[PDB]
RNA sequence: CGGUCCGGCCGGGAACUCAAAGGAGACUGCCAGUGAUAAACUGGAGGAAGGUGGGGAUGACGUCAAGUCAUCAUGGCCCUUACGACCAGGGCUACACACGUGCUACAAUGGCGCAUACAAAGAGAAGCGACCUCGCGAGAGCAAGCGGACCUCAUAAAGUGCGUCGUAGUCCGGAUUGGAGUCUGCAACUCGACUCCAUGAAGUCGGAAUCGCUAGUAAUCGUGGAUCAGAAUGCCACGGUG
RNA sequence: ACUAUGGUUUUUAUU
């Protein structure tokens, strides 16, 4: 149990702590499933230690677990200048696509008094 | 002898040969219970066929096609009963006290201009 | 509408027949990505807005009673207030409300 | 090879046009496939009737066509010239094709 | 005889031993979707037998027996006037009504829905308890403190 | 009714429909009763249908301190070295707060997975574009079929069957958040439509009150069309369920 | 004679 999943719910499907986590949801999940060759309908297989684990480099080649924001938070350093109109928007919490503020701006304006 | 009646509702026409003989229904080539057996108005057609008893004596023969099953259904209901009240007038006097010897009373009619399906009645609060 | 506007009218159409009605079968032809090194149609693209006030764009099929780009159907080339009088003065073929 | 279409904004003048070619289809051949009838088209709008907005003031109109395929069911120069004096009567369409 | 009575409208279901089913399942019913009504005949008393007890034959026979409608209260006109009056609850609406009035716990109990609800709502109105039942007592005597003409 | 290991398929035939057109039947005509043997109301035979059979065309006199110089006409007022008209860039989603009408929903009258029935009305002259293929994908490539009752847009959905959720802001729900594309147009900062893989917060049936229907009626599911370079959830047609 | 049940019609303007 909890070999892959990161939760307590070890009885159920094979979406249940293997979907939107460490840089993995439905579509990259199906690949790691499909890199084991494992079984998913209702539940997910019954597995041991250097069966899945020993796979994980076969689903690599994206921003996962240590890696999912590591150098993007130096990268997004890169613009801070004031007359830069995406180096205030980064700067200040603002949209770099910008948005509309006068009606149906709610979410990000918060709640209102 | 072969007792004729046609029926029609909604896209929907159908044919009915009525004979004396053996208890059997036959439709488009298949059995009464052989495609249908989820569907909301299967049983309607079984209304005018108890009046006088069913299968045991009497042969019937159905033909459809076009609409959907709703239209279908009271197209042979109505088809069944225009060839029953030929195989005995007396009957007409008993289809009568039933209501099946009648169009019923919703038939399609053409659109009203404009306004959506222009039977709901629009905006009118007074804020 | 503006009193130039039938004088526009003629010098839209005569720089549309001139150039853009002669340009349109050739224009959907030169998205080509297979020339080996450098791009043999990037210089040529901006003969699509050469010509001034002359556009596909600006350019609309307008009614052709009334001086607007709006409000009309294409089928008759009319408004409702045009199409009110032309069904009962038809000539416009077949046009009836039914009694044949 | 050759095809024909005859079509009419009236009913009655569908059967005035019509009458020219399915005679013409009794001198050749030796059978004739009538009028061969087709579904009707109808073309409709809906529009406002109102000086000014008034969205309860509504109407509608409906142009509708009838069409006759005939078929000259022979290559025959006499047959085909018999729509070269058909087509100037007034709210009438032949379409040859091929 | 031609146009006489007219018969039927609806017809005894040998199984469920009930003549309210054709107005039982048209409660909580939405734009014709009866199926999604119709879900708690053989499946609903099946939990019941279950949850409370055992047997199902005479549970919705006596929790409508003990939860009965008899008077409802109305200003009525004489003219002009619109005096306060008792009245007696319609022969046809008498054990109908009811079963469509457990609703103001419904979205509270927790009970995990449609058959789950009605496994739960019929233990207590076989006591004529829970839901609604204060209020009943409550338009019986409504009814007390004023009697009117009869 | 021939050919029929037995198909509207080929010959044929329009019985039955459909596309339609030209045209019927119903007159209070016939009976009971109430009522004033009048009218009318309630019942009934005959008929497919009757006592608004279902549905839709309407502005009698008069009225409102009603709308419109903007359908169209045109007085006056004002500008007339200009508020006229030409020319190029700009503005019409510039932001603060309260909404009028809508919409995905708040979960199980529901979702998630998987298979699956029953359609009409339209559009199609560098069109509609199949089969197939590349691309994670928007989209695009290669080219049939048909100029269109036939081909193509075009796998109707709700519903139906088998698993699953354990009632919790959740396997729910999806404003967000990131990196890169696809399509169009002088133009996409501001101010467009669409996409892939991650990533993430509210929402718990709505305060006084306000609005819709007496039945194919309130409610609800799916497909087209016009304007049109790209862009509607508004407009106009159509079919399904109750 | 009995829905138990809502105060009273602003200073006052003058195309």
């Amino acid at each position: 149990a909890r070999i892959a999943g990161i939760n307590i719910p070890d009885h159920k499907h094979a979406v249940i702590a293997l979907t939107s986590i460490y840089g993995v949801g439905k579509t990259r999940s199906k690949a790691i499933l499909a890199a084991a060759g494992i079984a998913e309908d209702v539940k997910i297989s019954e597995l041991s230690e250097g069966q899945i684990d020993t796979l994980r480099d076969e689903v690599a080649k994206f921003v996962v677990e240590g890696d999912l924001r590591r150098e993007i938070s130096m990268s997004i350093k890169r613009l801070m200048d004031l007359g830069c109109y995406r180096g205030l928007r980064h700067r200040r919490g603002l949209p770099v696509r910008g948005q509309r503020t006068k009606t149906n701006a709610r979410t990000r304006k918060g709640p209102r008094k | 002898n072969q007792y004729y009646g046609t029926g029609r509702r909604k896209s929907s026409a159908a044919r009915v040969f009525i004979k004396p003989g053996n208890g059997k229904i036959v439709i488009n080539q298949r059995s009464l219970e052989q495609y249908f057996g989820r569907e909301t108005a299967r049983m309607v057609v079984r209304q005018p066929l108890e009046l006088v008893d069913m299968v045991e004596k009497l042969d019937l023969y159905i033909t459809v096609k076009g609409g959907g099953i709703s239209g279908q259904a009271g197209a042979i209901r109505h088809g069944i009963t225009r060839a029953l009240m030929e195989y005995d007038e007396s009957l007409r006097s008993e289809l009568r006290k039933a209501g099946f010897v009648t169009r019923d009373a919703r038939q399609v009619e053409r659109k009203k201009v404009g306004l959506r399906k222009a039977r709901r009645r629009p905006q009118f609060s007074k804020r | 509408a503006k009193q130039s506007m039938k004088a526009r009218e003629v010098k839209r159409v005569a720089l549309a027949d001139k150039y853009f009605a002669k340009r349109a079968e050739l224009k959907a032809i030169i998205s080509d990505v297979n020339a080996s090194d450098e791009d043999r149609w990037n210089a040529v693209l901006k003969l699509q807005t050469l010509p001034r006030d002359s556009s596909p764009s600006r350019q609309r099929n307008r009614c052709r009673q009334t001086g607007r780009p709006h409000g009309f159907l294409r089928k008759f080339g009319l408004s409702r207030i045009k199409v009110r009088e032309a069904a009962m003065r038809g000539e416009i073929p077949g046009l009836k409300k039914a009694s044949w | 090879r050759i095809r024909i279409r005859l079509k009419a904004f009236d009913h009655r003048l569908i059967d005035q046009a019509t009458a020219e070619i399915v005679e013409t289809a009794k001198r050749t051949g030796a059978q004739v496939r009538g009028p061969i009838p087709l579904p009707t088209r109808k073309e409709r709008f809906t529009v406002l009737i109102s000086p000014h907005v008034n969205k309860d003031a509504r109407d509608q109109y409906e142009i509708r066509t009838h069409l006759r395929l005939v078929d000259i069911v022979e290559p025959t120069e006499k047959t085909v010239d018999a729509l070269m004096r058909l087509d100037l009567a007034a709210g009438v369409d032949v379409q040859i094709s091929l | 005889r031609r146009r006489v009575i007219g018969q039927r409208k609806i017809l005894p279901d040998p199984k469920f031993g009930s003549e309210l089913l054709a107005k039982f399942v048209n409660i909580l019913m939405v734009d014709g979707k009866k199926s999604t009504a119709e879900s708690i005949v053989y499946s609903a008393l099946e939990t019941l037998a279950q949850r409370s007890g055992k047997s199902e034959l005479e549970a919705f026979e006596v929790a409508l027996e003990n939860v009965r409608p008899t008077v409802e209260v109305k200003s009525r006109r004489v003219g002009g006037s619109t005096y306060q009056v008792p009245v007696e609850v319609r022969p046809v609406r008498r054990n109908a009504l009811a079963m469509r009035w457990i609703v103001e716990a419904a979205r509270k109990r927790g009970d995990k829905s449609m058959a789950l609800r009605l496994a739960n709502e019929l233990s207590d109105a076989a006591e004529n308890k829970g839901t609604a039942v204060k209020k009943r007592e409550d338009v019986h005597r409504m009814a007390e403190a004023n009697k009117a003409f009869a």
